[PDB]
């Protein structure tokens, strides 16, 4: 839509704004997702090391 | 009647007192962990 010149390139760069910080949600989010799957790892205890228990 | 004498004077003495004690590092910190889990090395 920037090609022919046809928005703001202001507008355009308020659209890449939240495409650039959306993802970076989209961030603040998968790390959200393992945190607790990490925890639901914990559960399900795992033997940290190797040995006869 | 003739005997050894030593005539008495003051003497500075810096004799003084041998007491009792324990010895520590300086340096005589730890390792806490500050943050909870796993160690993995």
């Amino acid at each position: 839509l920037l090609g022919t010149q046809y928005i703001s390139k202001q507008e355009y760069d308020q659209a890449l704004a939240d495409a650039q910080q959306a993802n970076a949600a989209v961030t603040a989010a998968k790390a959200a997702v393992e945190t607790a799957r990490i925890n639901l790892a914990y559960t399900k205890v795992t033997s940290p090391i190797s040995g006869r228990i | 009647p003739a005997v050894g004498v030593v005539t008495v004077k003051t003497e500075p003495l810096q004799i003084t007192t041998e007491l009792p004690g324990r010895t520590s590092a300086y340096r005589i910190a730890e390792v806490r962990p500050q943050v909870s889990g796993i160690i993995l090395k």
